[PDB]
């Protein structure tokens, strides 16, 4: 999907969900 | 999900409800993956040991959601299923090897603020996101506890190292699985319970920043116990099958 | 425990 995984609420707006940095920052 | 969290608005708005028609009850967690496709563990459907054995017209998918019990009115949407399809080797019979099926929807679901589909991995984004301590979200209604949650439960739980996988447990352990989760003195907790089953395992690509499903929640004995783990289809490993089931189909 | 669902599905 040209779109897929893209959250209108989060990605599509440049908005971070509470916890999505834990996984940023797991990803050494 | 034990020791999760309540999900934000939107935050996963992929996620699915397989609901059992009569009676009505949750019966799994699922995927969107296209408006017209939906991702889910083969044993929510097909599991001979425990006599279950689900039909199209036994079930109906629920799109959009995120509280447990309620009716959303005008924001989930309520699908039927055109059809389902079970991977050709699931191995029901031992370990839930190549525990995948999709289910083919009726209608096309209409795209919202609540509902939109998640990315499945290229070799790419799997090779350089399925990492021992990389870790993934699982999302899901099910159990609290080895009650159950009046809204969608979130947790964050690290990939495992795959001796650590296989040494947890007297279950054959795949190619076509991982395991995730935290190690005993990790101090953090977390684990999917019954009903979080077909449930997706989702990343964030630090590439593209877009959301990819790598698992998919099939098996743990037991749930959050210290030194077991959950096990979760590897997506990648059996994107050939789901390629031609949707190219076929 | 789960609340009705509308009988059209
Ligand atoms: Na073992
Ligand atoms: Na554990």
């Amino acid at each position: 999907e040209a779109d897929c995984g893209l959250r209108p609420l989060f990605e599509k707006k440049s908005l971070e969900d509470k916890t999505e940095r834990e996984l940023l920052e797991s990803y050494i | 999900i034990v020791e999760g969290s309540d999900a934000e608005i939107g935050m996963s708005p992929w996620q699915v409800m397989l609901f059992r028609k009569s009676p009505q009850e949750l019966l799994c967690g699922a995927s969107l993956i296209s408006d017209r496709w939906v991702l889910t563990a083969a044993h929510c459907l097909l599991y001979p040991p425990w006599d279950k054995n689900f039909t199209e017209n036994d079930l109906l998918v629920r799109i959009g959601k995120h509280s447990r019990t309620r009716y959303e009115r005008n924001i989930e949407k309520i699908s039927m299923l055109e059809k389902i399809y079970i991977h050709p080797r699931y191995n029901w019979r031992e370990n839930l090897d190549r525990d995948i099926a999709l289910m083919k929807l009726k209608k096309p679901v209409a795209f919202s603020d609540y509902i939109h589909p998640v990315c499945l991995p290229d070799r790419e984004t799997a090779a350089s996101l399925l990492q021992a301590g990389y870790k993934g979200r699982v999302t899901g209604w099910g159990n609290l506890k080895e009650g159950q949650p009046s809204v969608l439960q979130v947790v964050n739980l690290p990939i495992v190292e795959r001796p650590v996988c296989k040494d947890s447990t007297r279950i054959r352990i795949t190619d076509n699985m991982f395991c995730a989760g935290y190690k005993p003195d990790e101090g953090k907790r977390g684990d999917a319970c019954e009903g979080d089953s077909g449930g997706p395992f989702v990343m964030k690509s630090p590439f593209n920043n877009r959301w990819y499903q790598m698992g998919i929640v099939s098996w743990g004995e037991g749930c959050d116990r210290d030194g077991k783990y959950g096990f979760y289809t590897h997506v990648f490993r059996l994107k050939k099958w789901i390629q031609k089931v949707i190219d076929q189909f | 425990d789960f609340e009705e669902i509308p009988e059209e599905y």
